[PDB]
């Protein structure tokens, strides 16, 4: 019941930088994902 | 011709400047020069005999 959905796990891309100032490319991650949780399949307990 | 062109050029003008963290840098200048014009004549003498 547990499914990981992926499209892409990671993406570190050099961002846009402002010349003008002499900064350095925006450094940014990015991943597109998702999950699909259930009920059926978990149980609790204590201690 | 019987008058020449002027030469025309551009340039660029800039200035380094101290660039202390983080300062927007200021940016140069673009310009053109042209050159003078000449022209030429015409000269002539004959005989008769």
């Amino acid at each position: 019941g547990f499914k990981e959905l992926i499209k892409r796990d990671l993406t570190t891309e050099v961002g846009n930088a402002d010349l003008s100032k002499l900064v350095e490319n925006q450094i940014v991650g990015h991943c597109y994902r998702g999950a699909f949780a259930a009920v059926e399949e978990n149980v609790q307990e204590i201690s | 011709p019987q008058v020449m062109d002027a030469k025309w050029a551009l340039q660029g003008n800039c200035v380094f400047l101290e660039h202390i963290e983080g300062e927007e840098i200021k940016f140069g200048t673009i310009n053109a020069e042209n050159g003078p014009v000449a022209r030429i004549q015409t000269y002539a003498t004959g005989f008769e005999y």
